[PDB]
């Protein structure tokens, strides 16, 4: 759902 | 053994210090805290070494109780309100009006007060913030063990740090510690004034329909 | 009369949608719900001359009511089940498992079974479901009255239609008007059915948080 | 109005002539009494089982006081007027968390309530309407109070060909509001019942009613 | 000693064992607290907010501790296992699942102690953040003697782990979570509940 | 319920 976050990581 | 030294998670709670510059209004607040968020994450020590599927789990797991500890801790430095990542510090009065004077209180009694009243710091700020945020009961984690070990490396040294800096007190750890239930409890009420927010007013479903593309009564 | 908005109108907009772990498969069928709902919306007589913008109002509005108007008319075949879009086939006991139970139960007693007995039909079903999609009190329209009027119209045509096939039942047209009650009261039901899971929701809730 | 004439509805409707939420708490057992007179004079009701009437009882609890009040307000202009002679106010209410459930009603019941001259025949005849529901859980005789039904609203289709012939919509215009009456009265429900889980220890109502003084025992 | 964890132990020996439950709940809560050291030296208005806004955690943790000796399920104080599928199908399983992998198997997983656990009970019980004490201050240091001892059991009793006093305070953050979510799901059902709700208000 | 059924 949400890979927004694995992207800044 | 000072692994996982409150130096550098010292470090971490500044580096996100925040540039001097409703719901709503903290609608805004935790995405662009994304930004914080992660920033905040990737210098605690061993953190980014988690296989990064779990490393993920964290994050959003972790999140709104990491967000809240961040407004409670600054607010000790004011009287009477919260003061957001947004700048905007709130008042009761509002905070009241726009519906979340429920939430609101329980964070100035249980949670700043609290604070303040043991006059934490930021060291032991984010100390209680990596605890939370090294989550094993989270939920998808390949190395839940992993988790849990590392976890209480962070407190063993926050241990530590305290009997330095506070040695007339030898109950402030455990004071610290206790926090955490309230800062846990603290966070679920605030999904339950979300998800009643959205229910309670019209075309709830919009959300939950996924993304509105109605437009198409073109094709 | 009819010529504002004619049934046998209405009745062709059904005729064109009909299909050619029920939380599970509910879900997974919602881009094909999105054709359905606009698709038979369409064919509704008025529906296209309104502001592009009420249009979405109104179907968003509605989403939920029209559907569960649609998939518990089609269960009338089926005995003590509930037949979805897909086809599926749903039963107390597997939807009691699934925690829906609540819910379920409403429908068939509430909602399928007084259909049946009442012998409801395509254009009767029809004409209440363009009645709650004109549906007036729905925020932000930009003309409340455009839509005032058209539902008006419906129920004119309804109720005319009834006297027409039922001289015999003075009581149908009022009747149906009574179900929307009910398809109303199901609808937030199921609205805190998919709230609460989604809150006592395992794993990662506030997931939904997405910008 | 062969069976269910309207005129004794009128004469059951007439004979009952700070923060606004303690407003209704603190309120409402007055109008249990109301509620039950106004019950007892429709001229069927008396006449079913003792376990069928009560059922419909706590069952239309919740959107006859609502309709009443949503009735009332008509005579003001942008406010709710109380049994308890108390008028709130939308700036009022929107601080003890509903001011979403105010608004509701005043746009989706009230407004619409007075676009239209709705009057106290027509608000009664809703009432019973609402009042005599089938729906409703555990009824021996269900289809009997279903039947009861039919004979109110006919009445009320009678009526309104009577004072109001030029409109020949205006009877299932009336219907119509029972929708925003129903979806209303949930909405309600869901702002007592969060209120109750979010402001406080709140088992207690769900644990029964507080003892523990003789926790010492 | 002010605060002694051999008296805590008494307590939770003294109290060994759809729910028409609780008048025996009620009995049992009261009983053990009693018990603890300091707790009815305390204004008797302060206990009685005390036992009930804590009431559902304390329950909580004691249904964990009973059932660790059970296999993949929970033992009620009724004497009653409980198993997922009992209770999936009957709508709790978010709970039971969360109340054994959060709950009961780190429970197990140290060897939780009788004294242990009843230490962690009193904790939880001497809640200062309760609205309405009388004053608030007094029950604080209580709980604050509370796990002074506790700190020191660990050590005597456990001086390998030395990560243990902290492994025991840190199961509280789950034990209050599941209890809200009980309260959720309690609240929901009567919600969704058949017939009419709201009956409920008692006038 | 009893309170209720006082008529
Ligand atoms: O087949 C059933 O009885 C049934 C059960 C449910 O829980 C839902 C539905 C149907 C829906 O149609 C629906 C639609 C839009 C949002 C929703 O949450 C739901 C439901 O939850
Ligand atoms: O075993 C379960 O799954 C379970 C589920 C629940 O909702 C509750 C409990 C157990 C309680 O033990 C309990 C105790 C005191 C007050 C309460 O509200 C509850 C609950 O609500």
């Amino acid at each position: 759902t949400n890979m927004g976050l694995e992207a800044i990581i | 053994n000072e692994d996982m030294p409150v130096e550098r998670i010292l470090e971490a709670e500044l580096a996100v210090e925040p540039k001097t510059e409703p719901v709503t209004n903290i609608c805004q607040a935790a995405d662009k805290q994304l930004f914080t968020l992660v920033e905040w994450a990737k210098r605690i020590p061993h953190f980014s070494e988690l296989p990064l599927d779990d490393q993920v789990i964290l994050l959003r797991a972790g999140w709104n109780e990491l967000l809240i500890a961040s407004f409670s801790h600054r607010s000790i430095a004011v009287k009477d309100g919260i003061l957001l990542a947004t700048g905007l510090h709130v008042h009761r009065n509002s905070a009241h009006s726009a519906g979340v004077g429920a939430i609101f209180d329980r964070v100035l009694t249980e949670l700043v007060s609290k604070m303040r009243d043991m006059q934490m710091d930021k060291t032991e700020l984010g100390c209680l913030r990596a605890i939370v945020l090294f989550n094993p009961d989270s939920k998808g984690l390949s190395n839940p063990a992993e988790v849990e070990a590392l976890r209480e490396k962070v407190y063993a040294s926050l241990e530590a740090y305290c009997k330095h800096k506070y040695p007339e007190q030898p109950g402030r750890f455990a004071k610290l510690l206790l926090r955490l239930p309230a800062l846990r409890s603290i966070g679920l009420k605030c999904l339950e004034h979300l998800f009643f927010f959205k229910l309670i007013g019209d075309t709830p479903i919009d959300t939950f329909l996924m993304e509105m593309l109605e437009a198409p009564h073109q094709m």
